[PDB]
Parts: C-alpha cells; structure tokens; sequence
C-alpha cells in the first residue's frame, strides 16, 4: 500500500491531482495488453487499475464486460494474469497497481493465498467488486497481513456509519463512487460529492479517487476541484481499445493522447 | 447492518457491489414489516386462493405404486395458475414490491415459467415488468417469451457471456444497481443475496403446510419423506420448510445429473460442485478449476441455475436433508410412467423428483414408506422436447 | 321405453340405429343408478377435488372493467387438471363405464382436449382408449394428439367425410354399434341421443353450484347473468343448470361467429342454422339447403361442432336463454385483454364467451351488472394460433 | 307396399328365396348407376335397395362410405337421385324399390313431403337408418299415407316387445340384421336367426329378408333355410363397382356374373 502513500505525498508536491486508467488484463491478448500498459504509464498514468478477465462481471457495463470477453478469446486466464502483473511490476518500480477483482477469483484456491500472491507479484491494492464492507474482514484481514491495500467502494447512497467504516477499514485510496448503476463512458454522475469528500478527510480516510463514468479533461479537473485526490477511467480507456482492434500502433497512439489529456487535466 | 441473519451455517450472504446494499436493507426491511401485518398476509392469501388457485390437490398414484409397500402421494403444483410453483412467490414479491412504492418489476429467466409467472403478476397488480433472459434460452423457449409479451412484459435478450440464465442473472443485477429506486428485482429462486433466500422460502411455504394437512388428513400422519427437484432451491425449500422440525420427516432434494455425473454434464453443484461466491451469495457453484462460472446441464430447462440457494447447502452440511441425483434417462422414464399410469403430464424439472421416489420404491419394494412427491410444475411445456428425444429413439 | 324424457320440448331424441338403442337403454338405466348411489358420488367426489383440483377458483378482474358499472369474475375451469372443464364429465362418464363393467373407452374429438381428458382418464382408471379424430384435425393438433398417445391411448384418424368433428363423431359411433357389449362411448358435450346431454350436464353441473356458492359469498346476491361459450353445449349448460330455476339470472350462450354470420362461415347453428337430425338427435344444424351437413367454421378449434346441444335449443325457444355470437376478431380482441390486463391467458373458445361479456359492459357502461363469465380452458395451446394471425396483422 | 306383397307371393309359388341387391345411386355417375341398376335388374335381382347419397351415412362401413363419396364427387343430389327414381319406375312396373335414406334427408323439407315424392316416382319402402321403432312415428306414418311400407330392423338383439312392435308397424318386409355393426361384406354374421324368424311369422310380421355381411351363395340359400323370404345385398356388390371403376363394360359383366349366382342361390 505504501507505493499510494508516497503517490500521493508526491501528487499534493506536484499540486496535481492522480489519473488513474483501467484496463482489463490481457484485452486483447497479453503482448497488446501490456503494450497498452506500458504506453499508458509512459503518457502520464499515476496509477493503475487491472482487471482480471471474469465470466460473470455484475458490476461491469458493456464496454468492459467485452474487453473481459476479448481476453478470454485469447485465452487469458488468472494464472497468466498473475504473471503479467509480477513482468510489470519488474518494468515500473513505483507505480500503485491495483486490482479490479470478483469474489470467486478470490476466494477460488483459498482468500490468504490470493493476496499472498498479490504480494508476490508486488500488487498494491485489491478492490473486489462484489464484496460490500458488511462482507469484507477476512478479505480486507488478508489484504492487510500481505501489505495489499483494501479499497472500499464510497457510494453516493453513503450514510455516516458507512462513511466511517470506510475511513477506518480502506487503505490506499478510497474509491468514490460518482453514480448508481455499473461501469460506463456512456453514463456520466450527475452528484456533486464535495460532502462526502470533506467527511471522509474529518474521519482520516485514504485520499479519495472519484471513478464510474469519466471520460473528459473537465470531469479529472472537476474531481480535484472538488477536493478529491484524483480520478480512475476505464470504459473511456478500454472503448479506445475496442475503436482500434484493427490497428494496435494507431491503438497506442490514441491511447497516449487521451492519457496526455486526461493527466493534464490533473494539475490543481 | 442486518434484521435478519444473512447467513445459514457458512452458507449464504449478500455479495453485492456496495451500492446495492441499500436496496437489500430496504426489501428485508418490507419483507420482515410485511410479515406482521394482517392486512399483506390476507392481501397475499386473497392473490392465492382467488386468483392462483389454492390450495392446491394433494393426489394419491395408486397405479405406479402398486404390488410395493410405498404410498405415494403428488402435491399438485402443476395445477396452480401458470402451471408451476413459481406463481407463489411472484405474487408475495409483488405484494412487496407495492409496499415499497416500486411501480417496475425486474425478473431473470431461464426456462421462461418465473419470467411467465412476473408478467403475469405484474399485469394483475399493474406493475411494468422486464425480464432479462439469456439471447440462448429465448430462441430455446419462444412460447414462454411470447407469453411474457402477451400480458405486456419486455422480454430483453442477453448476449453477454454464455447467454443464458446466469448472464440474464448478472444483467438484472446490473439494471437494478441503477433502478432500484423506483424497481424491484424480482429473484426467481431461492438463492441470491440475502434476503431473497429468506423471502423466497417464506412465499413458498404454503406448499409444505398445505402438504402436511393433506397428509394428516388422509393418512393420520406425517409422511416419511418428501421429494422436490432442485435447480436454485425453491419449490425444494417451499415443500421443505413446515417439516424442518418434524426430525422424523426425510427431506430429499434432487438435482440434475444430465448426461451422468462422470460426465460433468450435469447441474448437481450442491454435491458434484465446489463452494464459490458469485450471484450475491457464497454457496455451491458449477465452475471451472479457476474459477469461472459455467452452466447446468440437464434436459430440464429449468434445472439450469448454475449454483443452489444457501439453506440447501446448510441442511445438507448438518444433515438435516438429503441431496441426490437424476439422469436425464431417469426423468425420462418417470415422465413417462406417470403420464400412462396417472393421467398426468409432469414438467421434466419435477419428474427427477418423481424419478428419485420410484427409484426408492423399486430399490425396495418391500419397504412400507410413505412419500409425498412435489410436482412443482405441467408437462405440457416438454411434450416437443421428449417427442424429439423418442423419435431419436423407438 | 326410457327412465327419463329423451327430450327438451321439440328437441333431442334418440335417433340412433336400432342395433344401438340396448346400449343407450344401458347407459340411461347406469346413471339413473349411480346418481342414486353414494359410493359413486364418492368415487367421483375424490376423483374431481383430489385429481382434478375440484374447487375452481372465482375470479375477480378489476382491471377489465374499471370505470364502468360492471363486475366480472371468472370461473376458472382453466385451473382443472387437463386445462378444460371437459375433465369434470369424463371423470363420471369413465365411472359409469365401470358401472357398466365396461372396460373400454371410444372417444372423438375435434381440438384435442375432450380426447386428452378421455385419455388421462382413462389411464387413471384401467380403461383401454381410443380416440376418433377427423384426418384434418389430427394434422392440426399435433400436441394433442402426442399427449393422448403418452396417455396410453389409441387416436384413429379418420379420413371419411371431411375429415372432421362430425366425421369422428360418426366413426365413434360406427365402432360403438359393433363393440357396445365391452366398450362406452365417452362422448365429449352435451348433445347426440338421449341420455348424453342429460349426463353430461349433471357431470358438469358442479361449475354452476359452485359459481352460485362463490358468488354469494363474495357478492351476497346472484349474478344478473352467467355468459359461457355453446360449441356442443358442455360447459355452458354445467354453468348454467344450478341457476334455471333462478328466473332473475340472466343465461347468455355464445356461438361462434366466425368470419361474420352473414359470410356463412361460422359456427352458430342455435341461431343461424336449421333444425336437422343427425348425431343422434334433433337440434339446429349447419346443413346444406337439401341436408347434407356442414363444419362449423371458428378461429377457435373448439367450437367447432355443427350443431348444439338439444337442452340449448329448448331453453333458447322458451326464452329462458338467450343466445348471441362472437366474431374471430372480438375473441382475439377479448383474448389479447386478459393477458395484458388480468395476467390470464385464456382459450380462444371461452374468449368467446369473455368477448360477448366486455361488448355488454362496454355498450352500456353505466348499467350495474354483475357478470359471470365460464373460462372453460386456459389459452396455452392457442398461442401459436394467436402469433401467426398478430404476424400477419401488427 | 303392394309390389313387395305381390313378389312374395309368386316367390312362394316359384318356391324361390327374394335376392335384393343394394347400391347407392349415382355410384360413380348417374348414367353409370342407372346401367348398373338395369343389370342388376336384368340378371335376376327380385328387389332394389337403393341408397341417396348422404354426408354422414353412420350405419355404413367403408365400402359404402366410399359409395357415396363417390356419387358426391360426381356431384349427385336427391333431387338427381328422385329423377332417378322416377325413370328407374318408368323401365321396371313390378320390382319392388326400397330407399336407404338417414333421417336428415327425410326431415329436411319435410316428412310428409318426402313420402309424397317418394309416393309420386314410384318408390315402395324406406328404410330411415337412424331411426328406431321408438321414433319411427312420424315417419311411419308418413310412409303409409303415401302408400311407402316402412321398413324396420330387427336386430339379433331383439326382445319380444321389439318383435311385437316390427310385426305391427311394419309393412312390406322386416329387415333380419345379420349383426351388429355396420354395413360390410368383409364382416359375415355368426348368429342362428331361426328363432326371430319363427317369432316374426308367429306375429304376422312383415317377410324377413336378411342383411348386413351377405356376400356369397351359400348365405343367400342359408338365408332360405332358416325360413327367411330372402337376402339382401350390399358392399359385396358395391365392392364390384370399386373393382371395376376403370372398365365400365367389365363392372357389368361381372355385376351380371355376381346376381345371376346370388339368385340362383335363392332357388330352394
Ligand atoms: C416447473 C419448474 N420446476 C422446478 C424448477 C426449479 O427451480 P426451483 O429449484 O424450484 O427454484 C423450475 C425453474 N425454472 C426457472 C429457472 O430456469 C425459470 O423459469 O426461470 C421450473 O420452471
Ligand atoms: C376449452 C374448450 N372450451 C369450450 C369447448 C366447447 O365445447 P362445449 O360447448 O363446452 O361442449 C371446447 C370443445 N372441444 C371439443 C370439440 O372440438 C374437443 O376437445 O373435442 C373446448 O375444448
Ligand atoms: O470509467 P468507468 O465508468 O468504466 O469506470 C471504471 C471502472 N473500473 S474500476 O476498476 O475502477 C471498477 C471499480 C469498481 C467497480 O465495481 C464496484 F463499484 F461495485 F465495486 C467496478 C470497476
Ligand atoms: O351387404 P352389406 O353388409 O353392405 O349390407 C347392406 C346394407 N344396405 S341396406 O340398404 O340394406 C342397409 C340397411 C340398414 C342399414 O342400417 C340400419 F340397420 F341401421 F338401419 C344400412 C344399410
Ligand atoms: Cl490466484
Ligand atoms: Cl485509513
Ligand atoms: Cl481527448
Ligand atoms: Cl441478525
Ligand atoms: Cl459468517
Ligand atoms: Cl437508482
Ligand atoms: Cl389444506
Ligand atoms: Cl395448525
Ligand atoms: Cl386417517
Ligand atoms: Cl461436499
Ligand atoms: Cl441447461
Ligand atoms: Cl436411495
Ligand atoms: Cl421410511
Ligand atoms: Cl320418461
Ligand atoms: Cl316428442
Ligand atoms: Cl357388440
Ligand atoms: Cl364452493
Ligand atoms: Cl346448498
Ligand atoms: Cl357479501
Ligand atoms: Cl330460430
Ligand atoms: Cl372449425
Ligand atoms: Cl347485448
Ligand atoms: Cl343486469
Ligand atoms: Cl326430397
Ligand atoms: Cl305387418
Ligand atoms: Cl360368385
Ligand atoms: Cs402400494
Ligand atoms: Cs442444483
Ligand atoms: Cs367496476
Ligand atoms: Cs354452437
């Protein structure tokens, strides 16, 4: 977790706030993917969110239930997952890494082991879609005894004890929810969430990152005016992805253009 | 935060993303306020007598069982409105759906009779219902989607994943992450994130009570077992419930064995899976080796829920009830038998329960035995499906 | 020489080769017999409530007539095992064949359900069974056919005539003069010789008492008029007989109307035809100008037999009844409204009578009427019927 | 009735059995049945039984449900047939004509008035199929007021109130059925019929003639023995004209061939 301590201290430096895209492993093959890794850190990525390619993603709109489709057209599996993520890791010494997980995929072969992996790899965070905080301590107790910061899910439907909850349970960054509904570059929040931003800096929470529907420089800038520490974007990234199938250099180029312009838009 | 215990045993929970969680509060909320008020239960008991038909028969097969010394009697499910089990709890959840001010009404669907049963419902209480059915299952069942239709449901196609009842599971989910202000999802089974294993328990249990007075009444006691099939738990639950503390009372749940389960083509996760976590709840799962959800097979269209409600899973681990398995050769041949010896055309989803009951009484002819077997649903819907198969035959 | 009067005024009568007359003589003295005896009116008490589902529910449908001063229900023979009233009759007529020392069954039919409730009840009750079907009807009722040959019955096309109704009415009956020693006839409504249409209305009769028992108790009154579908007669005159002596209840009969009377495509002998005799009696007829007979034409399978009962005729020409016709299009329009506003889907036969029940609300929508309608089978079978002529429209 | 009364009294003095043949008028066209009739005629045949062409003959089996299906495809009405009737009286002054008719016929435009056409052609008896004496009354006497002898059937199954009730009403001959079923030569009748013969001449019935499944000489002449006044029939003659329906030259030979045997059998 210690890598979005020293994120952050860095970001508040550099009065910037953090872009963090998502991207679903191995869409839409291995070698791309980490191509398209590689390009988004090299045009400006804070962090990253990775997903593990799932059968069953119920927290997922269509653009990202696809890339999980294409990369179990190639054959994309958990275990190779695993080692791409040790091969990134070896690449990118500093950057947080953060998984976006389902509950089975972690408690398959025994939740300990899951995040003793995560360790080994040298993962940062895991935020498992399906697991509110009512269900979260053996997962967030895990995570914790193999230094993987929990990420909990702040949604605008948040009442006071869930805001304290996640205050005191999350580590790394607190996701901020900016909308109902599931993933998706087509749905843009329409809920000021500066109240929530001021509560979960008085309970001491993990710096907040607003993630669900952002896909423009305007929405980054909002997200740090607000008072937030950043922004996650993913269906935005992965429908870039989905435009460029049919050419991975214009594919890359697009990708380093958007990352450009969204990192930008995070300087206070 | 809960009012009710979200778990049976280890079994159980509400694995739902955090934005979710609201919506369950607020149904377990209705459903536990709703079970003290008069004025819901005589609501509910009106929907059910008036309108569905109950109570339903209890029927002695006096033909099937003869030269044996097993009674077997059939609890006549097939004989609600909409022919199957289901119509039961559609009508509670409904009920609460009003109370909670919902005016839309969410289902998933496999087979197509809970997608029937929720537009059925929801035309009667006036309430706008869509159903999300995997792209697979709607060409398999144009008749139930037709249905749907006709009594003015949306019947939306889901081409994600494997494109069937799973995949319409997920995108219900997906829909009421952002709806469920103004929707209720309308869970078909007795599984899913609490309370929807409680709730669905708790509108079927009329089943088993009424079963038990039939039973008194013409036998002067309980039976020694009852027999339901069990593809996500509920009308197993519904037959189930009123004899949990009746410790004398066997509780025989059956699931899909397809092709065999050697074959792993088959939908028996509560004894031939492994416990995973996905749809809401942790519970037994059809799944690859990672961890990938996969399907049920059996020749029943609705014996297809890939995993099985909780409660099943935690009465099996204490003992309480007993899980078994049916070929699809097996539910073939009781359809068969009950349609030349009773007069009575069963869903091939019930006729694995009547396929285990005969398996009992033939195994052991000479042991005296009393069963009650649920027949949860009508046969009428298969009679396509087994003409093909016997064609392909004799 | 007869026990009972073979006719209603003018109408009925036993106009069957002589060969024949011993068997209806039989037949008569059986039931005179039975409906003496107790032990038979307890075998057929057990058989309807506890295998059939005896009660019927009554249902209210508000929706269907909001804003108008009408109050409908419907009795709900649609909920009977086999999905028709025609169960309730074939019940008895197999009790009396046992009676009888009969051992087999002859039945015709023309849609299918009469034959698959003679071919489930059969089966229930040891009898071996066959079934006359015109060639033509055979190739449209596919499931019906397959369902009565899972049942265990015999189903003979019959390819005489014009291969239909009419045409395995007469093939019944040709294979009746040669096997009445061994086998009963179980005719499927209330019409041919003497004494059919009075067994069939006293097995049937159970749909009127219990409506009136339902209908006091919900409404403290009678109804101003019970409305019910006239194909051959069966299930109206069930509905209607409890309520005869009643003189302040309405009884309203529905023929089918076909493409339009004045097309002569139809199927309203009662009151567009000519009195003839044929099948055994003597009834209003579809018949050509010098006597040949002719088909009913209707949408619905079910209305398709070309005469009607003789008790209709008398209680038509004595005003006691009056009788009206639906068209092909207001059924499909009565139809398509109780799916979508009562959760109902009903057979395009009993749509009929629903249709004919929505014109009396609809014309006159500020009269206080309380209107019973007999929904004498559930629709399932008619949806295809239903997709191909809303396919070919919208 | 009085070409019946007449017949039977020669017969008995030409110690001979009557052989009766029937067919349905029009089978296969007008012109055909009307040479086929005169052959019947001219081969020895001592009565006719002549049926008109109806939708639903239910006391017929398959031979003459064909009979009339074919006489309907050449499109004959009873109006055709009663101007059939008519020239059938003009050629023959003696022979005895009896109608097979169902009740529909009968009734459609009135019974009185049917029996008076049947009066007015020259017809000699009917028999109404689905009439028993039960509800013969009005046809019965119809039939009398027009001169027509109404024919009954007596059943094997008979009771003594039935033999009573045939004798009285009864005029021209009794119809002895072989049987129980339907019209057919594929099904010969295996019951002793002495006794309701004996019976019927104790109460001054009718003549008996018997039918249903006569097929072959020996029955004409068992017919005989047994002590009736003859023997009629039907699908065996019937089943020469579906044979035959290619060569109309050839239906006659052997229609010739069949009653000249028949009558001859008839010699006791
Ligand atoms: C007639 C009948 N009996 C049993 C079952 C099995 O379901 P439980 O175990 O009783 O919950 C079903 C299921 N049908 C579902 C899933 O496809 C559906 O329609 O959507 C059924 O249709
Ligand atoms: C569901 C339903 N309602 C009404 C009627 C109409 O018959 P009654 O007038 O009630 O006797 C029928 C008839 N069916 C017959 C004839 O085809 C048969 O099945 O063989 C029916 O199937
Ligand atoms: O930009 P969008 O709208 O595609 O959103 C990006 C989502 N990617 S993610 O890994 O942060 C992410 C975060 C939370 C999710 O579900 C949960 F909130 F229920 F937990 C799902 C995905
Ligand atoms: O030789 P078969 O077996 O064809 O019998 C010839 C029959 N022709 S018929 O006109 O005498 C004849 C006589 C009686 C009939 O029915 C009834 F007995 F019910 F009245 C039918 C036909
Ligand atoms: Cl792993
Ligand atoms: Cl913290
Ligand atoms: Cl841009
Ligand atoms: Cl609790
Ligand atoms: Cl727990
Ligand atoms: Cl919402
Ligand atoms: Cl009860
Ligand atoms: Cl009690
Ligand atoms: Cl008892
Ligand atoms: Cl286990
Ligand atoms: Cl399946
Ligand atoms: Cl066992
Ligand atoms: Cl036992
Ligand atoms: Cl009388
Ligand atoms: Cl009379
Ligand atoms: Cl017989
Ligand atoms: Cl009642
Ligand atoms: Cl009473
Ligand atoms: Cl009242
Ligand atoms: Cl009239
Ligand atoms: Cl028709
Ligand atoms: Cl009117
Ligand atoms: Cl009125
Ligand atoms: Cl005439
Ligand atoms: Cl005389
Ligand atoms: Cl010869
Ligand atoms: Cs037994
Ligand atoms: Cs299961
Ligand atoms: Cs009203
Ligand atoms: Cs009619």
């Amino acid at each position: 977790m210690e890598r979005y301590e020293n994120l952050f201290a860095q970001l508040n430096d550099r009065r910037e706030g953090a872009f963090v895209p998502f991207v679903t492993l191995g869409d839409p093959g291995i070698e791309q993917s980490l191509k398209i890794i590689d390009t988004l850190i090299d045009a400006g990525a804070d962090a990253l969110e990775l997903g593990v390619p799932f059968s069953d993603p119920l927290a997922d709109g269509p653009t990202i239930q696809n890339a999980n489709l294409r990369a179990f057209a190639a054959g994309v599996t958990p275990a190779q997952c695993f080692e791409m993520l040790a091969l990134i890791r070896e690449k990118h010494p500093t950057i947080p890494i953060g998984l976006l997980m389902y509950a089975n995929l972690v408690f398959n072969n025994g939740i300990d082991a899951f995040y003793a992996r995560c360790e080994q790899v040298g993962v940062d965070s895991v935020l498992v879609a399906d697991v509110p905080v009512e269900e979260s301590a053996p997962f967030r107790q895990a995570a914790l005894r193999h230094n993987i910061a929990p990420i909990f899910i702040c949604p605008p439907n948040a009442d006071d004890d869930l805001l304290r909850q996640v205050a005191s349970y999350g580590r790394g960054y607190t996701y901020l929810l900016s909308r109902s509904g599931v993933t998706g570059a087509e749905n843009r929040g329409a809920l000021p969430l500066h109240h929530l931003i001021e509560k979960l800096k008085e309970y001491h929470a993990a710096p907040a990152l607003q993630g669900f529907g952002i896909s423009s420089p305007e929405q980054v800038s909002a997200a740090v005016r607000a008072g937030a520490a950043g922004a996650i974007s993913g269906s935005a990234i992965v429908k870039i992805i989905e435009k460029n199938l049919a050419s991975p250099k214009q594919m890359l180029a697009e990708l380093r253009s958007f990352v450009s312009a969204m990192k930008a838009a995070s300087r206070a | 935060t809960t009012l009710l215990n979200p778990y049976f045993g280890e079994f159980g929970g509400m694995y739902v993303p955090q934005i979710l969680m609201p919506a369950l509060n607020q149904l377990e909320e209705a459903f536990v306020s709703a079970q003290k008020d008069p004025e819901f239960q005589a609501q509910f008991a009106d929907l059910l007598k008036n309108y569905a038909g109950r109570p339903t028969a209890l029927t002695k097969c006096q033909n099937i069982t003869a030269g044996t010394r097993t009674t077997l009697y059939l609890k006549r499910e097939d004989l609600l409105h909409g022919g199957a089990h289901k119509t039961n709890q559609v009508l509670g959840q409904a009920l609460l759906a009003k109370r909670m001010g919902k005016s839309e009404i969410i289902a998933e669907t496999g087979a197509g009779a809970h997608g029937v049963a929720s537009a059925l419902a929801s035309a009667l209480l006036g309430l706008k219902c869509r159903i999300y059915m995997g792209a697979k299952d709607v060409e398999r069942q144009s008749p139930n989607v037709f249905r749907m239709r006709l009594m003015g449901a949306e019947v939306i196609p889901v081409h994600s994943g494997s494109a069937t009842l799973k995949d319409a599971c997920n995108e219900a989910l997906r829909d009421w992450s952002g709806s469920y202000e103004t929707a209720h999802y309308m869970l078909g089974t007795a599984a899913g994130p609490h309370p929807y294993p409680t709730i669905v328990r708790e509108f079927q249990r009329m089943i088993g009570e009424e079963t038990k007075a039939q039973i008194l009444d013409k036998e002067g006691r309980l039976p020694d077992a009852v027999i339901a099939c069990v593809g996500g738990g509920s009308n197993a639950i519904g037959m189930f419930a009123d004899f949990i503390n009746d410790t004398s009372v066997g509780l025989i749940g059956v699931e899909p064995g397809g092709h065999g389960i050697e074959t792993g083509e088959h939908g028996a996760p509560l004894k031939h899976g492994r416990v995973g976590i996905y749809f809401g709840m942790k519970a037994p799962m059809m799944q690859t080796a990672d961890g990938q959800i996969e399907e049920s097979y059996s020749i029943s269209a609705g014996l297809d829920f890939p995993s099985v409600g909780p409660q099943h899973a935690y009465l099996n681990s204490i003992g309480r009830a007993d899980y078994v398995s049916i070929t699809d050769d097996e539910a073939l041949e009781a359809f068969k038998t009950l349609c030349r010896h009773e007069g009575i055309i069963p869903a091939l989803e019930s006729s694995h329960a009547l396929a285990h009951a005969l398996k009992m009484m033939r195994e052991q002819p000479e042991k005296e035995q009393l069963l009650v077997v649920n027949l949860s649903g009508r046969g009428d819907k298969d009679i396509f499906t087994v003409h093909d198969i016997l064609k392909a035959r004799g």
